[PDB]
This record gives structure tokens, sequence and C-alpha cells, in this order.
């Protein structure tokens, strides 16, 4: 599965979890912003990479980024 | 932090703004890390134009 | 009125307008100072 | 390629021994390229013909052969993957639903290439049509000449 | 019920928002602060549908829009006549057409560019034109230049009505939705008004003017001689003495005793020996045919009595087992949208502009028409190439309707619903018979070629090796040459020295010929098949990949034009309809370039030259060069590049000079169309280092271009190098050895 | 909330059929299926194309890969307020909710999810690539 | 999953053609390799290092041969001006008549390329006159190989 990293500037505007269209990503509780929630990438497996959580997130050093790894039938997103 | 509407220069490497200077909108009170909320005139790479930052990243000038 | 002297001073008749002088005399002077090359 | 068009060139106006033909027609494009590459190209041309052949035919030929390679390699350099793979999806599709078929099944999955790969294959491509053609063509000129 | 309806005032006139940039979008209006924003700006200025979703509002722009675009072809129409009228040698080509060549363009006595001014004949100097106004005006029946100065008035007049009636019926009386959408009243005034009355003061310009004044400069009396217009309406008693059924007025018709009136209604067939053009008599009845039928055609709907038909009721009648519900809902889907017709007219203009240049082509309807080898292949290539884009773009607004504007609900079991579901099997069907094509055509030519440079000319495929003949087309000639005796027996001739026949030819040159087809032929109508499927399976997958694809099973709200979607599952570079069109453009450009260079080269190779018997321009080299590429390349390209390389000095140094302009600029799109604008983007930041560290770091951030817009640019880049090249060396070619 | 049971008898909507259907990937290694209930009966737009019409009341369709049952998820959930949630099913017929499972979708917050995969840190105090060198796989300093 | 690419295991993992593809690209990438420890790196290098030296010891020593056997040299060293050297002995079943002939003429009884390629100067100058030597020089260079 291809990497995912959020980072302390998760503002918690879940827009990254507004965007993925893989369900890769969800919203927890946190302490850290005012929000009081920290975005959450609990499934890998199923991020293809399509990047438009990366397009999303507003912080101004980005906050929370995927990385490319290898594949396989699950990973790909390939119907055949 | 400085009082509303000051007058900081951005100084966090990786910051589009960096080694610039922008307007404070506001500061939090309470304890988050990055209280500091800089306006500026010259969007990023993305068209924003307002960033957060902590108390040291910045120098009111 | 003055909404089409501010349509006028828009950017590109202006470009338009100094290039056709600048052009205007270039031409004027090949004109009366036929093939000069020196001096 | 420019250092070495303008070497062959002034070389070959000094054997033959109209250097002052280069000394003129090199200070000018159309110059260098009707009297340089025009007029050494006819003897390439003709290396064969509706007629026969000669020793050149092989260079002509050649020549031919590296301009394929680049006007082929072109379509990698241009087109991009996200099409491709749309197509070998519907021929996936087919291949495995038309009858009598479906019977072999291969093993390594089908997909277009990555950005980098055809980047690079499109760049060998261009890259050997090239350097093919140029060869081709000077070796033709200098030995059918001398 | 239809009648007029109309809403005045709606939109005021001032220069308000003339001072407002980018008002039509309320994003846009907002101001600029990257470079992009211009881009943008030029971008969507005309893209109605994304301004508002006010049908009316997009409909009254588009209405006015027309009237801009029809005032802009007068003013450039009168252009043209006011040329011809004040720096021509019109007149003189009149006196001799056979020696002086139509020249109106002239330069200017500066720096250099005056050795242009080509000595063409008739005492004049300037440049030669192909457009063959000259010849249409002659077959007019223009003498004086100060026709030509009135018509260029009048044209200029025109043109001001059409500019003054946009900004009326935009900014004063509006019309109303109803009233753009009764379709069945448009369609017969259209058909009735337009065309019908059309053809008919066509056939009435034809014969009060055209015909006798034509019969006398053929006849070869003085031109000036000839008398007036005018007078020839007034005085029966001259056009008595052309044709004397004229003497009997109109009771003979009247009484329908047609017959009568054949001595200028004719039917002849074949060309005129005097000029090479066809019969004006021939051409006046037709267009009389024309007028009447059409006239006729334009009774057919009902408008306000139940006489006529409903468009609706017929396309829902016609529904079949095969295909469930049919044609129902479409009558909705055209009244509903711009984008389906704007699609279907471009298909068929482009088509309609072929089949103009083919056609002719073969007949040429002018006098001394034929003798300008240089006109007839400019206007032939000129016109194809406007029907190829013209199709292109049918293909382009297709697909963008169907993204935007489709709506599922209203068709459940339609044939477009199931045309979207068995659109694999079509798309793998035209694949394979597109792949099958390339093979067998292109292997072909490779399999000659090797052939020869092998030295085995004997396993070549010519007409003399083993051989492939057009049987089919070859027998069609023969039968419409022999058509006339027994299909149309009271036709006189064949419709066109090409079924077969003698030779026309006028001032010691060639009209036209009974022309050969062979395996060269043969092979190149194969190639000219292929890639013209290739294309048509590019564009069909770009408009039925439209809404989404077993890849992006989202394309639909992502609009017809974006980049991609990210490097993900792979990487997904150019998968827009957009980009669909892109490439489609890309493979219609080739196909027209080697179309029109099969044309060139059959003409100059076996029709062209001058009567002695004839003498080919290049003798017939044809039909034993054009089966091998290296003979291609050499005997024809490489040959008759000559000229073009050697135009100095002359006035052809400007085709020379803009071939060499050509290959560069097309050469130059290269970096765009392979370059990446991180890249750009990261140098462009070095400069405004560079820049700002001397304090002059432009308020306007630098961007770099957006993804597309790279692309965009590439492409046009690459055509314009493309064809402006090709054009240079046809003209240039053309008019040294013609 | 409870997870829900895939019920594999549940009506499937009016549609005639189209070619992103079967393949033989269901034998092989892996496939999807996804289930709702509607409010009424409407047409609506078949994700792989084709014109296809929801049954007032539950439903249940077959979808290869995931993203389209995503897709056909986010348009009955804007369209008409639907709430859907899907299914894994594996080539042993392991049946996985791929949907629902949190009980309320990760849209809004909900305690229970754990945060997973963060970095209390930003992303310029990673280490300079000299220093992951010599594993037996590449490793991005980003993951240290 | 099948060991395609060795080295590198998740492609060999990787069930797509991409496994081909990228297992042949990344084939020499040492640093990029599974248990790449630092002498294992050099040690590589070292055997790298020898398979590029017996490369050109063989493309020297082919040409050699080559030449030796099927050149026009002994003859050439005589007149260094009308005699040009035959690069290699052509042979081709799909070769006409035309084309044997045309290619026979240039240097002996049989069609044959004209080496361009500066080495009969270079030997002759050197002190290279008969194929004896040639071959001499060839099994040596072989032997080094
Ligand atoms: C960029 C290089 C360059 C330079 C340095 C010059 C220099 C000159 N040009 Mg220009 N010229 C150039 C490019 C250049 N030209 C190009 C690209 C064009 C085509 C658009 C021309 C076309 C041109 C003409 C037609 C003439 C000049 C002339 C001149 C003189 C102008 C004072 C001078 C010798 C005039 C002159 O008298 O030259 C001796 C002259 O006759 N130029
Ligand atoms: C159809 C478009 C068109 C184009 C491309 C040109 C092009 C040209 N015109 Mg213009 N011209 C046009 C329409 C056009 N004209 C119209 C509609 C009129 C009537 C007002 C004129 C009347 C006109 C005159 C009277 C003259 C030009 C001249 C010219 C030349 C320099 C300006 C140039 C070749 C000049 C020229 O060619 O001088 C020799 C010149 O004197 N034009
Ligand atoms: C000088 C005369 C004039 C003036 C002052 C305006 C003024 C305006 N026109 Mg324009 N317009 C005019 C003539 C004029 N128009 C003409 C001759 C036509 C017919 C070709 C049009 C057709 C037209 C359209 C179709 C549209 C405008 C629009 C506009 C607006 C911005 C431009 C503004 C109200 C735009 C508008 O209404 O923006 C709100 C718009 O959609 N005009
Ligand atoms: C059936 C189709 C048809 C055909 C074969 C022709 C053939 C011709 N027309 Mg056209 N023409 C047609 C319909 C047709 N026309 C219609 C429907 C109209 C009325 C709108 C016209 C109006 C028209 C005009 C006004 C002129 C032609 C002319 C021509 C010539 C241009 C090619 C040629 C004789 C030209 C001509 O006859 O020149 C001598 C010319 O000036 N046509
Ligand atoms: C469509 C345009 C048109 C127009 C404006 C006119 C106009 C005229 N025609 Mg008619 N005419 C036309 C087409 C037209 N005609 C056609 C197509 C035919 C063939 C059916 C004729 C055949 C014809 C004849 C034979 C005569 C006229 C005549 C006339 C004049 C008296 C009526 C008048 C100037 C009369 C006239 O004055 O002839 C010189 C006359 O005798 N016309
Ligand atoms: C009949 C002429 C015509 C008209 C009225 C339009 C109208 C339009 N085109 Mg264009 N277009 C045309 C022919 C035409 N096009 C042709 C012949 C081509 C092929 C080169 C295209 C290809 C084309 C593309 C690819 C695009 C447009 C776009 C547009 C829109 C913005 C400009 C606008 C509705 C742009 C747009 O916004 O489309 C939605 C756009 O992206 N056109
Ligand atoms: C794709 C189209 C095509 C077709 C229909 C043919 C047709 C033929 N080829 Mg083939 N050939 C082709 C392309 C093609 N070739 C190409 C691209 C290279 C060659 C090279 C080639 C050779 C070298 C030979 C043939 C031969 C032949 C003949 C019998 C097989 C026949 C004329 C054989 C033959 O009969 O030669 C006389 C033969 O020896 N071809
Ligand atoms: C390393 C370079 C090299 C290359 C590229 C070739 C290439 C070739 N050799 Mg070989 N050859 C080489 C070195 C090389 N040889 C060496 C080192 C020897 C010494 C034993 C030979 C001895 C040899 C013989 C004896 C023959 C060839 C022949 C051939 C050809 C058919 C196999 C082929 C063109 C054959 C040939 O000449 O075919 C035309 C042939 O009969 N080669
Ligand atoms: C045509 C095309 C394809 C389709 C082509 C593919 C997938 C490869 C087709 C390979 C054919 C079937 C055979 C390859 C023939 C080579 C000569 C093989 C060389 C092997 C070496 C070991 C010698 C892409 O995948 C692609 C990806 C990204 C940008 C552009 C393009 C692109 O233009
Ligand atoms: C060269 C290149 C660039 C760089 C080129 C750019 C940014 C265009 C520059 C346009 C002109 C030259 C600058 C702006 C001109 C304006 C009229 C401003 C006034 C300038 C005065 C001199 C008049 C890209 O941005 C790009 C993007 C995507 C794919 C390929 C490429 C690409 O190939
Ligand atoms: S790459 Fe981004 S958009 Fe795609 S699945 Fe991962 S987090 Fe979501
Ligand atoms: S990473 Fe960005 S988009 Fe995601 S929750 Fe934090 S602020 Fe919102
Ligand atoms: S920028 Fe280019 S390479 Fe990168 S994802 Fe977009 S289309 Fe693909």
């Amino acid at each position: 599965a291809h990497i995912v990293k959020i980072y302390d500037t998760c503002i918690g505007c879940t827009q990254c979890v507004r965007a993925c269209p893989l369900d890769v990503l969800e919203m927890v509780p946190w302490d850290g912003c005012k929000a009081s929630q920290m975005a959450s990438a609990p499934r890998t497996e199923d991020c293809v990479g399509c990047k438009r959580c990366e397009t999303a997130c507003p912080t101004d050093f980005l906050s929370v980024r995927v990385y490319l790894g290898s594949e396989s039938t699950r990973s790909m997103g390939l119907s055949y | 932090g400085p009082k509303r509407g000051s007058l900081v220069k951005i100084l966090r490497p990786e910051s589009y703004w960096f080694n610039q200077v922008g307007k404070v909108v506001s500061v939090d009170q309470s304890g988050v890390r990055y209280p500091v909320v800089v306006r500026f005139e010259n969007q990023n790479y993305a068209g924003v134009t307002t960033n957060n930052y902590a108390l040291d990243e910045v120098v009111a000038a | 009125m003055k909404d089409f002297t501010t349509y006028l001073s828009t950017a590109p008749v202006i470009a338009t307008i100094w290039f056709t002088f600048t052009a205007g005399l270039l031409i004027e002077i090949n004109r009366y100072f036929p093939d000069p090359l020196v001096f | 390629g420019w250092v070495t068009f303008y070497w062959h060139w002034k070389h070959l106006t000094l054997w033959q021994g109209n250097v002052a033909q280069f000394d003129e027609s090199s200070t000018y494009l159309m110059g260098w390229l009707r009297d340089y590459l025009w007029l050494n190209s006819s003897q390439l041309i003709n290396g064969y013909n509706p007629f026969g052949m000669n020793s050149l035919s092989v260079w002509a030929w050649t020549f031919l052969f590296g301009h394929l390679i680049y006007a082929t390699g072109f379509m990698f350099l241009i087109s991009w993957r996200g099409y491709w793979q749309e197509l070998i999806e519907t021929l996936v599709w087919a291949h495995e639903k038309t009858p009598l078929a479906n019977l072999v099944y291969w093993k390594d999955k089908p997909v277009a290439l990555s950005i980098v790969q055809a980047r690079l294959v499109g760049l060998a491509h261009f890259s050997v049509g090239y350097i093919f053609t140029y060869a081709a063509f000077l070796i033709a000129s200098t030995s059918g000449r001398f | 019920k239809v009648k007029i309806a109309v809403d005045r005032n709606p939109v005021e006139t001032s220069f308000e928002k003339w001072a407002k940039p980018g008002h039509f979008s309320r994003t846009l209006s907002k101001g600029p602060n990257t470079t992009t924003w211009i881009w943008n700006l030029h971008a969507d200025a005309h893209d109605f549908d994304s301004h508002t979703s006010d049908l009316e509002e997009i409909s009254r722009k588009v209405f006015s829009a027309h009237f801009g675009q029809l005032g802009i072809i007068f003013i450039w129409l009168s252009g043209m006549y006011f040329h011809g009228a004040r720096f021509s040698n019109y007149e003189a080509w009149l006196s001799d057409p056979t020696h002086i060549k139509p020249s109106a363009q002239v330069v200017w006595p500066i720096v250099g560019q005056e050795i242009l001014n080509g000595d063409v004949g008739g005492g004049f100097q300037g440049i030669q034109i192909t457009s063959g106004f000259f010849q249409l005006w002659r077959a007019s029946g223009i003498t004086s230049e100060l026709q030509l100065y009135t018509t260029a008035i009048g044209g200029l007049v025109m043109a001001a009505a059409m500019f003054f009636a946009g900004w009326f019926h935009y900014h004063k009386a509006a019309p109303k939705l109803e009233w753009f959408q009764n379709v069945e009243s448009m369609l017969n005034h259209h058909l009735g008004g337009l065309l019908g009355l059309g053809s008919l003061a066509w056939a009435g310009h034809q014969i009060h003017v055209s015909l006798p004044v034509n019969k006398l400069l053929d006849a070869g009396v003085d031109p000036k001689e000839i008398p007036l217009p005018h007078d020839l309406l007034l005085n029966r008693a001259i056009m008595a003495d052309l044709y004397p059924s004229f003497a009997k007025g109109i009771a003979p018709f009247f009484t329908l005793n047609w017959s009568e009136y054949s001595d200028f209604l004719t039917f002849k067939g074949g060309l005129n020996p005097v000029t090479g053009g066809l019969w004006l008599s021939d051409t006046a009845h037709h267009h009389v045919a024309i007028a009447v039928l059409f006239l006729v055609a334009g009774h057919m709907y009902r408008t306000n009595w139940g006489i006529g038909h409903s468009m609706k009721e017929i396309l829902e009648a016609h529904r079949g087992p095969f295909t469930g519900e049919g044609h129902v809902g479409l009558y909705e889907i055209l009244t509903t949208s711009w984008h389906a017709q704007l699609a279907i007219n471009l298909a068929l203009f482009g088509s309609l502009s072929i089949i103009v240049a083919h056609h002719m082509y073969a007949m040429p309807p002018y006098p001394y028409l034929a003798t300008d080898y240089g006109t007839q292949l400019s206007l032939f290539t000129h016109h194809t190439w406007i029907g190829g884009f013209c199709i292109v773009g049918a293909g382009a607004h297709a697909a963008i309707f169907m993204v935007r504007d489709y709506d599922p609900t209203n068709n459940y079991n339609n044939l477009l619903d199931r045309v979207i579901r068995h659109r694999d099997a079509i798309i793998s069907h035209l694949n394979w018979v597109c792949i099958f094509l390339g093979f067998h055509s292109f292997g072909l030519y490779i399999h000659n070629d090797t052939m020869s440079a092998l030295g085995r000319p004997q396993d070549m495929f010519s007409d003399t090796a083993i051989q492939l003949q057009p049987v089919f087309a070859q027998w069609i000639q023969n039968t419409h040459f022999l058509a006339p005796q027994l299909t149309a027996p009271n036709a006189l001739a064949a419709t066109s020295l090409t079924w077969g026949g003698d030779l026309v030819a006028v001032g010691g040159k060639v009209a036209m010929m009974p022309i050969s087809l062979g395996t060269s032929d043969f092979m190149v109508h194969h190639i000219h098949a292929f890639t013209i499927h290739v294309t048509v399976l590019i564009l069909l997958k770009g408009v039925l990949f439209a809404r989404s694809s077993r890849l992006i099973p989202d394309k639909a709200n992502l609009g017809f034009r974006f980049p991609c979607d990210g490097p993900g599952r792979g990487g997904t570079c150019q998968v827009s309809a957009w980009d669909h069109v892109f490439l489609g453009l890309f493979w219609m450009y080739n196909s027209l370039s080697i179309v029109i260079f099969h044309f060139s080269w059959k003409m100059q190779s076996d029709v062209w030259g001058t009567v002695t018997g004839v003498s080919h321009i290049t003798g017939g080299n044809f039909a034993q060069s054009a089966n091998t590429i290296n003979g291609w390349l050499r005997d024809f390209l490489w040959a008759q590049s000559s000229q073009v390389i050697q135009s100095y000095g002359s006035a052809l140094s400007a085709y020379g000079l803009i071939f060499l302009g050509a290959h560069f600029v097309w050469a130059f799109s290269l970096m765009f169309l392979f370059s990446g604008r991180g890249y750009w983007q990261e140098l462009i930041e070095s400069i405004v280092w560079a820049h700002n560290k001397l304090k002059v770091a432009p308020a306007i951030q630098p961007r770099a271009l957006s993804i597309t817009q790279g692309r965009a640019v590439g492409v046009a880049h690459y055509l314009l190098g493309g064809i402006a090249t090709t054009w240079s060396f046809f003209l240039a070619r053309i008019i040294s050895v013609g | 909330w409870t997870v829900p049971t895939l019920n594999p008898d549940t009506p499937s909507p009016i549609f005639g059929g189209s070619t992103g259907g079967l393949l033989r990937k269901a034998q092989t290694e892996e496939f999807y299926v996804i289930t709702w209930e509607a409010k009424k009966e409407q047409i609506f737009e078949m994700p792989t194309g084709g014109a296809a019409i929801m049954r007032q009341g539950p439903n249940l369709l077959k979808f290869g890969k995931k993203e389209q049952c995503l897709a056909l998820t986010t348009q009955l959930r804007n369209k008409f307020k639907l709430t859907p949630c899907f299914y894994r099913v594996f080539p042993d017929g392991k049946v996985q909710y791929l949907h629902p499972a949190d009980g309320v979708y990760p849209e809004k917050v909900n305690a229970g999810r754990v945060g997973a995969n963060q970095n209390m840190r930003r992303i310029g105090q990673n280490v300079n690539p000299i220093k992951v060198k010599f594993s037996g796989r590449m490793m991005s300093p980003a993951e240290i | 999953t099948k060991l395609f690419p060795k080295f590198s295991q998740g492609l060999a993992q990787d069930p797509t053609t991409r496994r081909i593809w990228y297992g042949l690209a990344m084939a020499h990438d040492f640093e990029s390799h599974d248990g790449m420890t630092e002498e294992n790196l050099y040690q590589k290098i070292f055997a790298s290092h020898f398979g590029q030296l017996s490369i050109i010891f063989l493309w020297t020593s082919g040409n050699l041969f080559h030449v030796a056997w099927q050149g026009n040299f002994e003859q050439w060293v005589t007149d260094p001006v009308h005699i040009r050297p035959i690069a290699h002995a052509i042979w081709d079943p799909h070769f006409g008549q035309p084309a044997v002939e045309a290619f026979t003429r240039g240097g002996a009884s049989g069609p044959v390329n004209i080496s361009t390629s500066g080495v009969y100067q270079w030997w002759y100058t050197i002190g290279m006159r008969t194929n004896q030597d040639l071959y001499v020089g060839s099994v040596f260079l072989a032997l080094v190989s």
C-alpha cells in the first residue's frame, strides 16, 4: 500500500477525509488544534495514490502526505 | 503574543512566506501550539493568504 | 465616458499604441535615410 | 549535431577546392541547407531506384529506417498513460469475453507503462533514429563522392 | 399556436463593465494576483454555459454573436472587392486572360520588399493571386471596375447593418425562449424562403445578365463594347436576337409549351470548348430545378394550421423491435441544448466542404478556370483543410454536450442508452478493423521498398509485377461514360471528361482528360480509409468515455477539461475528452496532409501539361514512383523542392523565407509538447530571486502555464508550422512550373 | 449502531445489463458487493454506465473494485440523503463490512477511532536520506 | 509470487508486467539491493570492472581476427591509396544477383563491406604487415580476456 503520514499541523478540517475516494482516512478526537480533531489514516491498503487529499489539506506546509509503494491485486485498483 | 493587527516577520524555513513579513490577525490566549494567525497579500502556490504559526517562528518586524 | 477612457488605458491597447508608434518611427527613418551602416 | 555538421561541411569544401563556396554559402542558413544537404543528398536517394541499385542502396535504406525509428518514438514522447490504459482495459474485456479465447490465461497482468518508463523508451527511440539517419547520410556522401 | 414574442431594454448600453474586466464571471471579477489569471480570462470569455445557466440568456448572447460574425464576413468581402477594383490588372486580364496573370496585392517601395512586385503581364507588377475572383467575376459579368467599386461600398454598408442589428436584438428588443424554440417554423422558413428564393433569383440573374454577356465574350467581341445590363433588361429586341424565344415574352411558358424555351435552357453536358467551363444555360436550368425543389420542400411542417407534420410525432413513430423505446426524447434533447445542434451541424458542414472541393475540381464551372493549375490546387487543398477542422470540432462539442447537459432520467431505454451499454464491444471491433487495415496497407509499401532495394523488383507491387486493380472504380467510370446512350437518352454527353472520352484543351493547355487508375491509386485509397477509421476511433472513444470509465468512474463531475487525476493507480495523465480531441486533431492533420499530397502528385504527373500530343509536367513518373517510399521521397518531394529552394533574388524569395520560418516554428512547438511545468516554475522562482534582489519583482506573481495550457500551445504551434511549410512549398512550386 | 448483515437475497434494481459486468476475478482472488434501501422507487444512473431504476426499499448490487461502490455511495448520499453500506466478499465468501463499520461515516468525528498513522511533528523535521541508507529494502526518512 | 526481480521481493510479488519491466530496469543499482553491505558493494564493483575489461579485450581481439581472416591487408600495405579495406564477409540468402554483384565489387571475389575504422592505417603504421601476425595478436588478446 502507498504510504501516508499525518502531521501535528493536522487542523482537523477534514478536507482530507472530505476528499479521499477510498476511505483511507477518518477523523479522531484530538487536542492540539481547536477543532480537537486530527485526521487519521487507518486503511492504507485501499489508497491508490490519487492524491486528492494532498490536494486538499490547507496547512501551509501541507499536513498529511502520501508516498508511493509496491502493488498487488488489492492495491492498484485494476478491475481485472 | 503581540496585539492583533501587528506586523511580524515569518521565519519558518518550509513556509512559503519564509523570510517575509505578514500581518498578525490574532493570537490565541490559550495554549494551542500555533496561536499566531498571519494574513498576507501574496497567495502561495495554492491560493492562500493567511497562515498559522507558533510563537518563535515569527519576529514582529 | 471616464469608464471608456479607462478601458483605453487598459494594457493591450496601450501596448499596441506604443508599438505602432515605435514601428512607424523606424519605418519613416529608414525611408528618409535609406540603408545606413556606419557612424 | 551542430559542431559535427560544421566540421563536415568545411572539410568537404577543403577536399574539393571551392572553399570560397564555404566562406560564402556558410554565412546564411539557406545556403547551408540547400548547398550542403539537398545538394549532397542527391546520390543517397539514388542508392537505388526503379532502375536498379548500387553500393549505396543499403545506406539509403538505413537513412529511411532511422527516419522511421524517429517518427515512431515521437508517439512515445507525446502520448501519455491514462489514454492507453483505458484502451488496454477495453481490449482485455474483449480478449476474455470473446468465446474460445478466454481458454488461455496469461500470468503477468497487462497495464500501460509507468510515466518514467515511457519517457525513457521514447528518448531511446528518438536518439536511435537520429544517430542512424545522420551517420548513413554522412558516410554515403563522403564515400560515394570520394 | 405560434407567433412573435419579445422583451424590451433587457441590458443597457454603457462602458461601466467595460471598465470592469472579467465582469462576466463573479470568480474572475475579483481581481488578478497571478499570471494564469490572464490566460483564464482570455480562455473562458465565450464559455456561455459556464457564465450563467439561463437558456434565454445564452440564447440572446449567441444570436448577437452570430451577427458579429456576419458583419466581419461582410467587411472582409468588401475589402476583397475594393482591392480588386483599385489595385488590380483585372481589366487587362479581361482583355486577355490566357497570358495576363491576376494580380491585386501590391507592395510598397521600401527597404527592399519591392522586389516582390512580379511582372504578371498586362504591363502590371505585383503578386499573383490564386483565389480566382477574376474567373468568377468574368463568369458573372463584371466589366467596369466601377462595378467592383460600388460592390465594395455596398458590402461595407451591409457589414454596418449587421453590427447594428446585433446591438439592437441584444440590448433593446430581445426575443424569448419559445420564439427560439419554434423549430418547425424555422425549418419551413429556411428551406422555403432562403434556399428556394436564392436559387430562383440566381436563375434570374444568370438568365438576364450573365448568360448574354458571356455568350458575347466567348463570341470574342470587345469587352467594353458589350452593352450594359440595364440595356439588356430594357430592350427585349436584343435578347430576342440572342435567343429567338425572348421575343414571345412569357406567354409560351404560361401555355406549358416549355420545350420552346430550350434555346437557353439546355442539357448539353460536357464543357464549353472556348473557356473550359460548364455550359451556362445548363447551370441556369440546374439552378431552376434546385429552386423549385427547395421551395416545394419549404411547405412541409405544420405551423398554425393542421396541415403539415409534427417532428416529435414523426420521431416517436419510428421504433424498432431490436431497439426498445427508439427515438423518444430526441426532440427534447435537440429543442434544449445548443451543443447537440453544433455537433451535428459541424459534422455535416465539414463533410460538405470536402465534397465541394472534389466536385469543383471534377467539373470546372468557370471560364478559363482549368488553366491556372495553381488556382485549382490552392482552392482544393484549402477547402479540404477547412473541412477536416470543422469535422474535428463537431466531435469536440459532441463530447462536451455529452459530459455537460445529458440527462439519464429522460432516456431510460434509449438508443442512446443501449449504445452507451455496448460501447465496449463497439470500440473493440473498431480497434481491430483499424489495426487490420494499418497492417495490410502500410506493410504493402514496406514490402515494395524492401523488394526494390534488395534487388528483386520482380516481386514488388505495381502495374508491372504482381498487380492490384481498382476494378470497381474502372467499372463505374466505364458505366458513367456509356450512360447517356440508354440511361439518360436526353443527355448529350458525360457530366465529366473523367468518365472517359476526348481531351479538351485551351491556350495550348489541357483542361481535362480521362483519368487512369492504377495499383498505386488502389493502395493510396486504402491508406486514406485506414487513417480515416483511426481518427474516427479516437473521437468515438473520446465521446463514449465522457461521463465515466472502467478506470475513472466519476469522470463526469470532473468537467470536460482537466490535466489528469494525479499519478494515482499508476499515473493518469491525459484522460480527459479534451485530450481526446487533442490527439484526434493530430491525426486529422496527418490524414489531410497525405490526401492532398496524393491529389497534387496525381494531377501534376498525369493530367497537367501542354498539348503539342500532351506533355505531362512530370511526364507520368507517378504510376511507377508512387508505390515505394524511397521513390516517393526522392522523385516527388526531393525533386519538386527545387524551385522553392532556389526562389531567391526573385519575387518568389518570400516563399522560401516562409518555408524556413515554418520549419522553425514547427520544431519550436516540440519544447512545449515535451516539457513539464514543474521545471518551468522552479526556473521562474530562481529568476524571481534574481529580479527581486534588485527590488524589481513584479506585483503580478509569475506562474508557469497550466498543464492543459502547455498542451494546447504545443499543438497550435506544431500544426501551424506543418501546414505553413506545405503551403509555401505548394505555392512556390506550382507557380514556378505553371 | 450495530454491524449490518449482508442478506444475499435482496431485490436487485431494474437494469438491462451492461458491459461492466462479471469477470473471473470473483473466482480468482476477490470481489465486492454493496447494499442499501430506498425511500421511494426511482430511476438513477449506473456508475459503470447505463440507466437503472432503484426499487422502493432495499436494493443490492455487485461491483468488482471498491471505488465504484464509493461513487454510488456518494451519489445516493448526496442526491436523496440516502445511506448505504457495503461488503468486501472474499474468494471463499468471507463477508467483511467495508461500509458503516464505525457506525458513523468519518465526515463527522467519533470517539473510538484511534488516531492512526500520525506524527506529532512537522515535516521539515525529517532526517537526511544519507542516514537511512543500508537497508534490505529502500526506506524513506519520512517514515522515521 | 514468482521470483522475477529477485533482489526486489516486493516486485517479485507484483502480479503485473511492471514486475518484469522494473526488475530489468534496476538490475545494477546495487545501492538499492537486498541486504546491501559496504564490503559487499565493493567486491561487486570489483567483479564488474573485471567484466568490463574482459568485454573490451574480446572486442579488440574480434576485430583483429575478422580482419586477419577476411581483409585485404597484405595487399593494402603495398598501395595505401587505391586499395580500400575490406570489413567482413557479407552473407545473406535474400540478396539477389544485382546486390551480390554490386556488393562483390569493392573488395575481392565476394560481397564485402568497406571498413572505415582506421585500424588498417593504425596497425600497418605500428609495424603490422602479415596476416600471421594479426592472428597472433588476436589469439593473445583472447588469452588475456
Ligand atoms: C503506445 C503507448 C503505450 C502502450 C504500449 C505498451 C504498453 C507496450 C507495448 C509493447 C509491445 C506489445 C511490444 C514491445 C516491443 C519492443 C521492441 C520490446 C523490446 C524488448 C527488449 C527486451 C529488447 C503505453 O503504455 C504508454 C504509456 C505512457 C505514455 C505513452 C504510452 C504509449 O504511447
Ligand atoms: C516553455 C514552457 C513554459 C514556459 C513558458 C511560459 C511561462 C510562457 C511565457 C509567455 C511570455 C513569453 C511571457 C509573458 C508575455 C506577456 C505579454 C507579458 C508582457 C511581456 C512584454 C515583453 C511585452 C511553460 O510554462 C510550460 C508549461 C507547460 C508545458 C510546457 C511549458 C513550456 O514548454
Ligand atoms: S492518496 Fe490521498 S486522496 Fe488518494 S486515497 Fe490516499 S489520502 Fe485519499
Ligand atoms: S490534514 Fe488538512 S484536510 Fe486533513 S484533517 Fe488536517 S487540516 Fe483537515
Ligand atoms: S502533473 Fe502530469 S505527470 Fe503529474 S499527475 Fe498530472 S498529468 Fe500526471
